[PDB]
């Protein structure tokens, strides 16, 4: 065990030097209490000015607990960490009727780290108003949030649950960062039980008490639906034509001209138009096209997953995951009943989408958030609750395609 | 002799691949050579330096500088080449405390510790790359070589290493004197205690001994520097703080540096305006650019504003913390942060970003986040806001805005000009309103095109236009329908561009066509704007492309 698995960066890169950002006084207090046992347990140790490396750090509440937990934004070290090429995605996991997420990075801390690399895991607890220099630190053990911390423990971990999953050759087990995704075809009771069993089985070799329940969705890509009316106003047809024209980029074979013929003429917008026999037929063929899924849409593990999110109003949010535009791998809608805080809702939605994305492909996506950078930058860490963090960017033009995903 | 505890060296290396420095010792004057030997012999006496033999290939130059009228000379070493090759360090003084962030204390002592710079060892392994040679007289004797045993004055490593060690010593003293508060900026210490000036005065003693236990010199008499402390361009007083008053051919320097100067004054001076001059900087380095007889209008409330001297107070953690915002016009916002009325902790302004269009409600939101971020820096909490916007206005805005958005806890303050929503598009077609199908088009060569509409009542118009583009004409066509329609109107466009502009709800724009539409929307009761795909022969989709 004493051997520390050697690690390096990818050729020709320096370790992270990222500004720590301001933290509120109560989160500073919490990281103080937290980071005082982490030294007393040798998990971290103080450093001096010889170390210029720096990785941001802050504090969260995880689910249904008032105990502050600490996160490090390993995003710049994780893209500078060696490939760690030294785990074909469990496609069984995305089909299981239930899947529970278990926190396992609570025990990454029992293994040391190559003395040469700790310098790259450097962070600062910050002080209010710059009154004191920051409390700097470095990791001695394997840190939660590091891209190498599952890779290094993947050997020890397979021997951990080797008794399990030889008893239960159906329950699919997956692992991403500090999370263990265990999925079952068993019914809710049978899953809720085999869960508690795999819990204590972790204790013998050991925030493990927390877990999530998540079940699959009927449609990976939800269908595009056209209205079913007995009378159509000009406005109704105008929206219909606009939506079928948009769907023509995804589903070629969509024809609109017989519907457009009913529009010619300067009729008032609220006037009912009777549909012609031609137009009624064209609407019918157009449905049949939309009943089939989009054809020849394949995932590509080399490529990046893009996620787009629209705010719909009334706590509803629609999203789409794709690599190439108009070829969605998944599409979905998250709703509610906050309802005062748009940003709270958005950051949960980004969280749900990322977790789904870990269950399906085992890699998180890149978001295009309908939010202003400075606003999102200010508040997201107040609602974030996952031990990982995707990448993101910001959408500053109102896409007119929001209602078409309504 | 009482043994001084030793100061652990800091492991220091150079940049990888770069071996180190070698610099030609400059030809000096015999006076300068006679002077420099005196210092080094006295420095060697102290242990600050040591002679080095013929095994060191790294040379750092050393010249001499007389102390102005003072007859005593002073030696300088240019490690500028050792610095270009020295390793990287963690700097921590990347930001200056803000006076408004300090808690009021009965007593406050300032101790200079810049002396101990040289009381701090050096990594013996690195004492070599710092090495200098003193030119012998007449170049007839082998030159004298020397190295440093302590952090040299010009070495890039010396600040960061001093501060790290200096912190390490102080941690036990502060843990055992919780009744005091120590702050360390850069070679300075700032002790503050709500204690009887007698008890406080002796805990300053204890501290100097603690630092002496490690061999750190520090002043006892003539260290008071009693308030007013002159510090980082402020004047701090026991109950109040302020800024040290700092200073035809309006040279670009009268603009390039005066920008940050007037901004500096506006952390406590309310209503300091610095925008018209920022336009004068343009994208320029030497020019007496005009005052536009409009930028000088701010000086009549700027130079007249620095007359009545303004003070801020220190922070009290027990009261609430409150920020209030005023719209100043021209994308300008001011705020005050305070705990009791008119006793400001500090003030500020918010500069609008470079938008093509924009509205007040977005400008306000950004000002809120900026104040939010600054307050967390300075106090570790967000203030409660007083904002000139009705709650109704805020609800309608955020609930119908297509982006996510949020303001922390806040209240309506009814100082005008209030921030309002100027117009509001309908969600559904308006029964009984005339329907204008508008269209516009231009020719990429001639810059010539038409703009007009056709309606369900047979109303029609086409205007021809010179020197124009498809985007201008699509907008003009909407503008035509707004002028010629009544108080309630349904508009159909094929312009995705025109929609994008209006679905962002500007209330001011750089394009004067956009402002005329906006001004038309304001006079309307109900406007429904509907998009359709172009070239699908839809209803009255055009006449405007001839
Ligand atoms: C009653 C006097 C008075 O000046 N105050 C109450 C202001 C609060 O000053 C301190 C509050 C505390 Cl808690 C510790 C140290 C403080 O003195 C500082 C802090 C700094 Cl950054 C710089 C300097 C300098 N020069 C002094």
């Amino acid at each position: 065990p004493i051997e520390t698995v050697p690690v390096k960066l990818k050729p020709g890169m320096d370790g992270p030097k990222v500004k720590q950002w301001p933290l509120t006084e109560e989160k500073i207090k919490a990281l103080v209490e937290i980071c005082t046992e982490m030294e007393k347990e040798g998990k971290i140790s103080k450093i001096g000015p010889e170390n210029p490396y720096n990785t941001p750090v802050f504090a969260i509440k995880k689910k249904d607990s008032t105990k502050w937990r600490k996160l490090v934004d390993f995003r710049e070290l994780n893209k500078r960490t060696q490939d760690f090429w030294e785990i074909p995605h469990p496609a069984g996991l995305k089909k299981k009727k239930s899947v529970t997420v278990l926190d396992v990075g609570d025990a990454y801390f029992s293994v040391p780290l190559d003395e040469d690399f700790r310098k790259y895991t450097a962070f600062t607890i910050p002080s209010i108003n710059n009154e004191t220099p920051g409390i700097r630190y470095q990791y001695n053990v394997l840190p939660q949030g590091w891209k190498g911390s599952p890779a290094i423990f993947q050997s020890s971990m397979t021997k951990i649950l080797e008794p399990f999953k030889k008893q239960n050759p159906d329950i699919v087990i997956y692992q991403y960062m500090d999370d263990l995704y265990v999925g079952s075809d068993l019914e809710i009771g049978q899953h809720r039980t085999k869960i508690e069993e795999l819990r204590q089985h972790l204790l013998r070799w050991g925030f493990l008490w927390m877990g999530y329940e998540l079940h699959p969705d009927k449609w990976t890509v939800q269908p595009i639906v056209l209205p079913e009316k007995d009378s159509w106003t000009v406005n109704d047809i105008q929206k219909l034509v606009g939506k079928l024209n948009w769907a023509s980029q995804i589903y070629p074979g969509i024809k609109v001209r017989q519907l457009s013929k009913l529009l010619r003429g300067t009729k008032a917008l609220t006037e009912v138009i009777p549909l012609t026999e031609e137009a009624e037929l064209e609407l019918a063929e157009n449905r049949e096209i939309l009943k089939e899924p989009v054809h020849g849409v394949y995932y590509d593990p080399s490529k990046d997953l893009i996620a787009e999110i629209q705010k719909q109003g009334q706590g509803q949010w629609t999203y789409q995951i794709y690599q190439e535009p108009f070829k969605n791998l998944k599409t979905g809608k998250y709703a509610r009943m906050a309802h005062t805080n748009d940003v709270k809702q958005l950051t949960e939605a980004v969280q749900k989408i990322t977790t789904e994305s870990i269950v399906i492909w085992g890699k998180t996506p890149k978001f295009k958030l309908p939010i202003q950078k400075e606003t999102w930058e200010t508040w997201w860490t107040e609602y974030w609750q996952a031990t990982w963090i995707p990448e993101w960017e910001f959408v500053n033009t109102p896409p007119l395609v929001k209602l078409w995903y309504q | 002799m009482v043994p001084i505890s030793p100061i652990e060296t800091v492991p220091v290396k150079l940049k990888p691949g770069m071996d180190g420095p070698k610099v030609k010792q400059w030809p000096l004057t015999e006076e300068k050579i006679k002077a420099l030997v005196e210092i080094c012999t006295e420095m060697e006496k102290e242990g600050k330096i040591s002679k080095i033999g013929p095994e060191n290939p790294y040379n750092t130059p050393v010249f001499a500088i007389k102390k102005k009228d003072s007859t005593k000379w002073r030696k300088l070493v240019d490690f500028r080449e050792l610095n270009k090759r020295t390793q990287d360090f963690w700097e921590v003084q990347l930001g200056i405390p803000h006076p408004a962030g300090l808690k009021k204390k009965k007593s406050v002592t300032v101790l200079d510790v810049g002396d101990a710079y040289f009381s701090v060892p050096l990594d013996e392994d690195f004492r070599k790359y710092t090495a200098f040679t003193i030119p012998s007289i007449n170049n007839e004797t082998p030159g004298i070589r020397y190295q440093y045993n302590v952090l040299p004055q010009g070495w890039k490593g010396s600040p960061a290493i001093f501060q790290s060690s200096m912190t390490k010593i102080l941690e036990p003293f502060a843990a055992q004197n919780p009744d005091i508060v120590i702050y360390q900026y850069m070679d300075d210490l700032y002790v503050g205690s709500d204690l009887e000036i007698g008890q406080h005065r002796t805990k300053i003693e204890e501290l100097r001994q603690h630092l002496l236990r490690w061999g750190l010199t520090t002043p006892d008499k003539k260290h008071q520097k009693e308030p007013p402390f002159l510090w980082m361009g402020y004047e701090l007083h026991p109950d109040k703080w302020t800024v040290q008053p700092i200073v035809d051919s309006w040279t670009v320097n009268d603009i390039q540096k005066l920008v940050g100067k007037l901004n500096w004054a506006s952390q406590i001076y309310p209503g300091i305006k610095v925008r018209q001059l920022s336009k004068l900087l343009r994208g320029t380095l030497t020019e007496v650019i005009p005052l536009t007889e409009e930028a000088e209008l701010e000086l009549a409330e700027n130079r007249e504003i620095l007359k009545e001297p303004v003070h801020g107070v220190y922070y009290d953690p027990s009261k609430d913390l409150i920020a209030e915002i005023q719209k100043q016009g021209q994308g300008q916002w001011t705020y005050q942060i305070y705990q009791e009325p008119f006793k400001n902790l500090k003030t500020g302004k918010y500069a609008r970003m470079r938008g093509a269009h924009t509205n007040d409600v977005k400008q306000l939101t950004e000002a809120v986040q900026k104040i939010t971020t600054e307050s967390i820096v300075i106090w570790g909490k967000t203030p409660k806001f007083k904002l000139p916007i009705q709650k109704e206005t805020w609800e309608t805005w955020w609930t119908e805005y297509w982006q996510a958005t949020w303001i922390p806890e806040w209240e309506f303050v009814n100082t005008p000009p209030l921030v309002k929503l100027w117009y509001q598009l309908e969600k559904e077609p308006i029964v009984g309103a005339e329907t204008f199908y508008v269209d516009g088009a231009a020719n990429r060569e001639t810059k010539l095109g038409k703009a007009g509409y056709v309606t369900n009542k047979g109303r029609q118009k086409v205007v021809p236009l010179t020197n124009t583009t498809n985007q201008k004409t699509e907008l003009q066509a909407i503008y035509l329908a707004l002028q010629d329609s009544g108080l309630e109107v349904n508009i159909v466009t094929d312009s995705q561009y025109a929609l994008g502009i209006i679905q962002a709800q500007p209330d001011k724009s750089e394009s004067e066509l956009v402002n005329q539409i906006i001004e038309q929307l304001i006079k309307k009761e109900k406007v429904y704007l509907a998009w359709v795909p172009a070239h699908k022969g839809i209803g009255g989709n055009e006449d405007k492309l001839v």
